[PDB]
Order: structure tokens, then sequence, then C-alpha cells
């Protein structure tokens, strides 16, 4: 497996026509999945990380904005990066997304880390887009093979004992972290439980304790659940994804949590902007952000 | 309001 051949390839397109393709090869795409899975696997589903790193959210398969976020924040490994999930679906290049993810995770295994987002699920994909870009521009082989490797991704991270990182947020069922690191791979994503809440669960300013979530599965919280929650692991901040932010980030329940969304232009309603959150050595926190077109 | 599975 040549990867720098391949990342090569994936970087050429650095400033290049608008959404410029890069179509590796289907052996080299079979090898990234399959070597990568490998490395999931050898490490925690609870990965236990050191700042200072940047945190990115929703990438969403804009792949040219996953380059401008490298290219703002350092290409791997000039910094530690950490990615809360939903790499592919909605976008026109999720295999350029997660392709060179994967490249970066298999070359810099303990610099660059990637976690389970409730899209990297076929159920959820063959709907959104990443089923038909991959029958399009490969094959439906592959697309299992990519589903075999995001059914071994892990679910959260613990940044330096203070920073408690997910893609979708708390869960009813979750009172140790020890549940966490129960679960076995590979796994599908459940319509129910603590996995499935880790990707799919929202905070609710207008919420008190749990409530129904409008995605049709899954909970809200509130505040207070996020304030009992910091307080009983010796936590300073939840870090998830998941939900579109205007800024590209959002605090809530007095700064306890943080929100980030690093795909910009994406939403229908609203001109979002894309952030990514720079973790340094003392985890102050600041934003590199990608401003709305 | 792209589609709540989600703007
Ligand atoms: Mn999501």
């Amino acid at each position: 497996l040549n990867l720098d051949s391949i990342i090569g390839r994936l970087l050429e397109v650095q400033g290049s026509r608008p959404g410029k393709n890069v179509q590796l090869t289907e052996n080299e795409i079979r090898g990234l999945c399959l070597k990568s899975r490998e490395i999931f696997l050898s490490q925690p589903i609870l990965l236990e990380l050191e700042a200072p790193l940047k945190i990115c959210g929703d990438i969403k398969g804009q792949y040219y904005d996953l380059l401008r976020l490298f290219e703002y924040g350092g290409f791997p490994p000039e910094s530690n990066y950490l990615f809360l999930g939903d790499y592919v679906d909605r976008g026109k290049q999720s295999l350029e997304t997660i392709c060179l993810l994967l490249a970066y995770k298999i070359k810099y295994p303990e610099n660059f880390f990637l976690l389970r987002g409730n899209h990297e699920c076929a159920s959820i994909n063959r709907i959104y887009g990443f089923y038909d870009e991959c029958k399009r521009r490969y094959n439906i082989k592959l697309w299992k093979t990519f589903t075999d490797c995001f059914n071994c991704l892990p679910i959260a991270a613990i940044v330096d004992e203070k920073i408690f990182c997910c893609h979708g947020g708390l869960s009813p069922d979750l009172q140790s972290m020890e549940q966490i690191r129960r679960i076995m791979r590979p796994t599908d994503v459940p319509d129910q439980g603590l996995l499935c809440d880790l990707l799919w669960s929202d905070p609710d300013k207008d919420v008190q304790g749990w409530g129904e979530n409008d995605r049709g599965v899954s909970f809200t919280f509130g505040a207070e659940v996020v304030a009992k929650f910091l307080h009983k692991h010796d936590l300073d901040l939840i870090c998830r994804a998941h939900q579109v932010v205007e800024d590209g980030y959002e605090f809530f329940a007095k700064r306890q949590l943080v929100t980030l969304f690093s795909a910009p232009n994406y939403c229908g309603e609203f001109d979002n902007a894309g952030a990514m959150m720079s973790v340094d050595e003392t985890l102050m926190c600041s934003f590199q952000i990608l401003k709305p077109a | 309001x792209l589609x709540r599975x989600x703007x």
C-alpha cells in the first residue's frame, strides 16, 4: 500500500478547478479500509487523547472544505487531529474526504483520530448519498468494504481527562465510562441505546431532563443533565458535533458544552460557517473558521 | 431543512 502516493494524489487538487475529483483505484481504497480498520480495532473504542490538538465537526463530503481546514490548521502531522464523525453523505466528494482521512489514520495512527458519526452507518448512507456515490464511481462491493471499516470506528474520546468528545451527545443509559469501553466491535449503530445516543442525541435549551428528538430517534437533553454529567465524571467540557450551527461553533449550558460544525455553506435555511476548535497545551480553546461564501 | 435525519 503506497500511502504517500495516495496522499499526494489527494492533495494534488489543492487550488484546482472547483470540484475536481481524485479517483483512487478500487484496490487502493480497499487497502485503506482494511488497514485502517485493523488500526481502529487495535485502539480503544473510548480514546484517551492528549492536547494540543485540533478538533473538527461534520465534513459531510465537502472535500475542498476539508482541505481548507488542513490548510488553516496545518496538514497532518504538523498538528494532531480529532474528527468527530460524519465524513460522508450529502456532499459531492465523500470518497475523497473519507479516503484522505483513512490515509492519514494509517500514516499517523498515534497523532490522528477519527470518531464515528451517525452517518458512518450503512442504513443512513444508503439514503443520504454515500451509497450512490460509491455505486456511481466504484461499485457496491467497495461500499460494503467502507461499512465494514465504519463498524470498527471508535465512539468517544476524552482529552487529558477533562474534555469528553463524541459525535451526538449524552445518553440516559450512560452512567459509567466503562459502559462505553465494554462495547464490542465490529458493530452497527442500533436504533436505541447507549451507542445510538452517543451518535444521535442533541442538547436543547428548552428541555428539562430528557426529551423527544425531532430526528425520530434518541433524545434531547438539557443544561442540567450536562452540568450533572461533568460533575460526576470530573470533566470540564463536552465537545460534540452533529448539529448545524450558524457560527460553526456554539457553546451550551454556560460554556459547559460546545457544538462543532466544520462544513460551511451547508444549511438551506441559513448560511453557516464551519469551525475547527484549537485546543492548546493547557486545554484553552480557540477557533479557526471557514466563513460562509 | 435538508431532510430532520439533518437545515
Ligand atoms: Mn450527525
